């Protein structure tokens, strides 16, 4: 019975860590900021329309100019926009049309896409020859590449649906790091800003905390009633938001070790697909499949605006790092920039 | 390995017709917006015709306007400067100059390896040395002012600073007076505001010895400086 | 004191002719206020029920403006939206004194060539809106008949020669008609009528008229019948010139669809046939009219000392046009 | 804008002429989700008609992409809705497995999963009942009633094979918005391209019939 | 058996973490929120003299 003891034993420490992570939770989030004055009401303005893309376009990235963005949809080719003007600045064919995720290097020189092809590829933008060129085709992963981070030009964490997290190094194109405690599709992927440990949700209804260079699950949130589609961590780093398909999203703490609060509603039964907090982590931005955006006060839950202005539900969603402008990108093949 | 290659220079009679070919190979041609500027024998850079990616949009200097036509064929990777009724003022070496225009590209940054061609309103670039000796090891300031002003509205201040070094082909080291070139050592420094422009190179050697112009690119007549060289 | 179809009125431009003191009264003289009364309640129930039909049709297609935007089918809610502006436009008309305002003028003449711009502008918008919606719609349908053929020429492949003609569609479809008002406009000819209740091109020199109407419609009649044909011809090649034995499913859709193109063609045509008829029977019988009239008048003047039908047949012609644009919608 | 702004917007013009030029270019190619149960006839109809992989096929001026996905081991409905607007799904079911553990019953799961799924509600779906020449014999062995003991009929080839037919064009609850072309996968040179071809321009009719507003 | 064996040495390497009180940890949140107001262009819009959009 050296199974079921171990199993039991199990169960029991899970219990203990309740019993802890209960013991240690005395007032609610949104009762310490019941004093807090909200936010009003934030109305925002669609500033910008970029307007190239012929297909649902499923991944959004800024560069952290605050000016360039890079949008990877399912016609083949993900296009780099200047967000100031709308020029394209770049379009990229790629070799496989199917991309569920996208990334722009904090550099700026890379970019990286991946989807149903398995296949992390890196493209070399600051080429000699003026054309965007395929630098490696990072492949290993059995699943579909959910989600690509960058850490610097050569380090690069991946997202696939094989319930595995892998950090890879980028001129070798080998696995350095996989990151493997998740029991369900890992379907989204968030760096703290100091890139020393990050964060992954999947369709087990649980996000996990993975440490970079040691590989090991630090902590593991659990709360979600359905798939978790969307993390982001708290601009502080020490806090996280979920969306998930329950379409609640909860803001856990990494010190406190459990959830803080929920941005829940009633005639909200959408699955949220993308969260992002602002500059100061005020307001958290939130991408419902209702084919409209929202926007909850972070620190009391009550809901401040709404960015309705997508005729299909918004895939993406991402605050420019210097918190000037959110851009919003749906299946209708438009990505707006409200501000 | 980029490489601009012209061909189709000699001695012409005036009054009389030839055709420039610059062919490239290494780069995507059909990409980049490429230029010709020529220098008389012992003169500064001038600005001669521009063909932008796909032939869309063309340029000519007011001195060679209706006289010079410039035209590139893609699929061969070649471009063409067809120049007729050739006068006493054309006897000049021809550099094909690649560029591509979007959000933080460095054109002017490849210069072909010239063709010597012999025969038988706008903005100004006021740079006032014109010569200053310098020993390896000091730190050396070269001045450009402009009579209009080169910072434009958006923020970018178009001023570029190219060096030519003796029986070469001149290369980009700063565009928007600011930005470094790519390959270029971090010696050389850009700074200034409009119409008063300075590039300041820390620890001069042996290789910084040249020729230094200073181009504007605000306006589509494209004016060089005169040009401050650097002996020993 | 002058004749009884004369109103005693000063503006210079007004009077008739070696007649300084009067002009000509506002309800057409030729008819009886009985015929006026009927003539307007007729307009009144056709206009009516155009716009209901328009209206239910711009209802249809904005239910579902997404998935119901494509843009060989659109076609048909624009041709819809030009009728419902053109039968709201008719319908303008009726409303107390706004009859008086936009048949005659202050003084109480009828209105003769009216770009004026003097005491009203009422008569010159109510004109445009009629005139353009017309032609507008008109050139739509025509338009909608093109791309439906162009379509058919590529059934069965994916290949879509509308993917950037769009623009071009609606460039043409709203200069022309906007051109050729705003001539009539300079020309200056727009007329009132007191029984039709609005204002329209050429009623006193039928050149202009002819012209600036028959010329579009027979136009459009020949560009449109010719694109319907080859169309028609096309879904009809299209069974045999299939090489994989298209299913009884596929050939019942295309032989309705070339059944609903037949009878609509075949509508269309009548209609033109209607309008052209009654005109000319109004080109022929205006000389007679002009001179028995005068003849009838001139009979009180020394004892002193037309038929309505066809207004009717022809205003039911263009409601008719309306309503067969409106019953495309009908699933 | 300036002399380097109207170049940068020049170029933007003329990517974005190339983006809409392949874009048109690529979107007049039939595309065909592949689906079937685990270890089907896939590889039979895949061979025959020439991570993910896509298989590119030209019949008759028609230009066919099928997307073989089934070799993606990871939650079906999280990248599934990736292949709406798909024109068809070729949906291949070994017909030689009544008997073998039951996999009908499991491939009918999937069926009715994906027949009547949010995104290809509309979507005509080309059945393919392959393997027809082993369910001819098997069934003369090893009775159908196994696997439907509601089948009361004869034990032959013609009724049985119909009888699974029936069966499968059942399942679909939206018999006027989507079509279920069935097709008994022969050894004939090109008569299953042929067949797919066929249920292929049906749809395409179809829809240009609903896009002129006229079907 | 070995991965049950590897889920309880997790969930051991994942019980022995220094939690802090919800009543400091929110605390901390609320205070980096408030410090940051400023420097916030989505909760205050700036003019558009300085908003490049
Ligand atoms: C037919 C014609 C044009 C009508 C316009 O189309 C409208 C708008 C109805 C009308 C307008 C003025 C009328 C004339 C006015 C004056 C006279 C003089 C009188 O002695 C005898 C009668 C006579 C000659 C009338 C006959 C009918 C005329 C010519
Ligand atoms: C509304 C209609 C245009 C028809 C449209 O082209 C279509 C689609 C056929 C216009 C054109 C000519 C006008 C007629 C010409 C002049 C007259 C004489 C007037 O005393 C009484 C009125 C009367 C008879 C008009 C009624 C309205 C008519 C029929």
């Amino acid at each position: 019975s050296e199974l079921d003891q171990l199993r039991q034993e199990a169960e029991q420490l899970k219990n203990q860590i309740r019993d802890a992570r209960k013991a240690c939770a005395d007032a609610t989030l949104s009762q310490i900021t019941n004093n807090i004055d909200p936010v009003g009401r934030i109305q925002m303005r669609t500033r910008r329309t970029l307007r190239g893309h012929l297909a649902k376009i499923y991944a959004m990235h800024w560069g952290t100019d605050s000016r360039l963005l890079v949008s990877a949809s399912q016609d083949g080719k993900l296009i780099i926009w200047d967000s100031y003007t709308t020029n394209k600045v770049h379009a990229i064919p790629l070799r496989s049309s199917w991309v569920m995720t996208c990334a722009y290097a904090p550099s700026g020189n890379y970019v990286a896409c991946g989807g149903l092809d398995n296949i992390c590829s890196i493209y070399n933008l600051k080429t000699r020859e003026g054309n965007v060129r395929v630098s490696r085709e990072l492949a290993g992963h059995t699943g579909y590449l959910s989600c690509c981070r960058f850490l610097d030009d050569n380090q690069i964490v991946t997202s696939s649906g094989d319930t595995t997290c892998a950090l890879w190094d980028i001129e070798t194109g080998q696995q350095t790091t996989t990151f493997t405690g998740h029991t369900g599709d890992v379907m989204s992927l968030s760096l703290a800003p100091d890139t020393r440990l990050f964060v992954s949700g999947a369709c087990d209804a649980s996000a996990k905390l993975w440490d970079v260079r040691e590989g090991m699950c630090r902590q593991t949130f659990t709360g979600h009633e359905s798939d978790i589609n969307a993390i982001c961590f708290f601009p502080n780093g020490n806090a996280f938001a979920t969306g998930s398909d329950d379409a609640t999203c909860r803001l856990f703490d990494l010190r406190a070790d459990q959830e803080l609060m929920t941005y829940s509603h009633d005639n909200i039964i959408c699955g949220i697909t993308s969260v992002s907090f602002s500059k100061s982590g005020r307001l958290l931005l939130a991408g419902y499949d209702d084919f409209n955006c929202n926007v909850w006060d972070a620190l009391k839950a009550d809901r401040a605006g709404v960015l309705a202005g997508h005729d299909n539900r918004v895939s993406c969603l991402g605050v420019t790092d210097d918190g000037m402008a959110v851009a919003t990108g749906s299946w209708d093949s438009f990505l707006k920039i409200w501000n | 390995d980029v490489q601009l290659v012209e061909s189709g220079g000699g001695l012409v009679q005036p009054g009389g017709s030839r055709k420039l070919s610059c062919s490239a190979s290494g780069f995507a041609f059909s990409s980049f917006g490429m230029h010709w500027v020529r220098q008389a024998p012992e003169k500064g850079l001038e600005w001669v015709a521009y063909i932008s990616s796909g032939s869309g949009t063309i340029y000519y200097a007011d001195t060679v306007k209706g006289r010079f036509t410039i035209s590139r064929d893609d699929p061969k990777n070649t471009l063409f400067l067809q120049m007729t009724s050739l006068r006493s003022e054309d006897t000049a070496m021809y550099y094909c100059v690649r560029s591509i225009y979007y959000y933080g590209s460095s054109p002017f940054d490849f210069w072909g390896q010239g063709t010597t061609l012999t025969v038988s309103s706008d903005i100004v670039m006021t740079q006032a040395t014109s010569s200053v000796p310098v020993t390896p090891g000091e730190s050396v300031s070269i001045s450009c002012r402009s009579s209009k002003s080169l910072l434009h509205s958006n923020g970018n201040t178009y001023l570029y600073w190219f060096l030519q070094r003796p029986g070469q082909s001149p290369q980009l080291l700063i565009y928007r007076m600011s930005n470094l070139a790519s390959g270029v050592p971090d010696r050389f420094s850009g700074s200034g505001s409009g119409t008063a422009f300075t590039l300041t190179i820390s620890r001069l050697e042996a290789e910084d010895v040249g020729v230094y112009y200073c181009m504007q690119h605000l306006e589509y007549p494209l004016t060089f400086g005169a040009g401050t060289k650097l002996e020993l | 004191q002058c004749e009884v179809p004369l109103v005693r009125t000063d503006n210079p431009k007004s009077w008739y002719e070696d007649v300084e003191g009067c002009g000509i009264q506002c309800q057409n003289p030729l008819f009886t206020e009985a015929e006026h009364q009927d003539m307007h309640s007729y307009i009144a129930a056709f206009g009516a029920v155009t716009g209901l039909c328009t209206l239910f049709t711009l209802a249809t297609f904005v239910a579902d403006w997404r998935n119901s935007n494509r843009y060989p089918a659109v076609i048909l809610f624009y041709v819809n939206a030009c009728f419902f502006v053109g039968s709201i436009g008719w319908l303008a008309q009726f409303m107390d004194g706004a009859r008086r305002e936009i048949v005659c003028r202050a003084d109480g003449t009828m209105r003769l060539g009216e770009p004026t711009s003097n005491e009203t502008l009422s008569c010159v918008i109510i004109f445009v809106i009629v005139y353009y919606a017309l032609m507008a719609g008109v050139v739509w349908f025509v338009v909608l008949t093109y791309a439906w053929h162009t379509s058919f020429k590529a059934l069965g492949t994916t290949y879509q020669p509308l993917s950037g003609k769009t623009s071009y569609f609606h460039l043409l479809t709203w200069s022309l008609p906007f051109v050729l008002t705003v001539a009539i406009l300079a020309v200056a000819q727009v007329d009132g009528d007191s029984v039709s209740g609005i204002c329209f091109v050429g009623y006193k020199n039928y050149r202009y008229r002819a012209g600036f109407v028959l010329a579009p419609i027979g136009l459009v009649l020949i560009v449109g019948g010719y694109f319907l044909i080859r169309g028609v011809m096309t879904l009809f090649s299209i069974k045999s010139n299939h090489p994989g034995l298209l299913s009884e499913k596929a050939a019942s859709k295309i032989n309705e669809t070339m059944l609903r193109l037949g009878i609509f063609g075949f509508l269309a045509f009548g209609f033109v046939l209607i309008t052209f008829s009654c005109h000319f029977y109004d080109f022929f019988n205006q000389a007679e009219w002009e001179r028995s009239f005068r003849d009838y008048v001139l009979c009180q003047a020394n004892v002193t000392i037309p038929s309505l039908l066809v207004e009717k047949i022809n205003l039911f012609a263009m409601f008719g046009t309306g309503i067969a644009m409106s019953t495309w919608v009908w699933t | 804008l300036s002399a380097e702004d109207k170049a940068a917007v020049e170029r933007s013009k003329m990517i974005d002429r190339n983006l809409r030029e392949d874009g048109e270019k690529a979107a007049r190619e039939v595309k065909l989700l592949l689906l079937g149960a685990g270890e089907s006839g896939k590889s039979t109809i895949v061979k025959q008609m020439k991570g993910i992989v896509e298989t590119h096929f030209t019949f008759k001026d028609l230009h066919f992409k099928m997307f073989d996905v089934g070799g993606q081991r990871s939650e079906r409905k999280k990248w599934i809705h990736c292949f709406e607007g798909v024109t068809a799904i070729i949906f291949c079911v070994a017909l030689s497995d009544y008997d073998l553990v039951n996999r009908m019953h499991e491939s009918m799961k999937l069926f009715d999963s994906i027949c009547n799924n949010k995104w290809f509600t509309d979507t005509s779906i080309i059945l393919f009942l392959n393997k027809k020449d082993l369910f001819e014999e098997k069934i003369k062995k090893s009775p159908l009633t196994i696997c439907y003991p509601e089948y009361a009929g004869s034990n032959t080839y013609e009724e049985a094979a119909a009888y699974i037919q029936c069966q499968f064009e059942d399942l679909n609850k939206r018999k006027d918005t989507k079509e279920i072309y069935t097709h008994f996968t022969c050894a004939t040179d090109t008569k299953n391209v042929q067949f797919v071809f066929d249920a292929v321009t049906d749809v395409i009719i179809k829809n240009n019939l609903k896009d002129c507003g006229l079907f | 058996i070995a991965q049950a064996r590897k889920l309880v040495e997790q969930l051991k390497m994942e019980a022995n973490i220094d939690r802090i009180k919800v009543s400091k940890a929110a605390a901390d949140l609320m205070a980096y929120c408030e410090a940051h107001a400023k420097e916030d262009p989505l909760l205050t819009p700036v003019p558009a003299s300085e908003n490049p959009f």
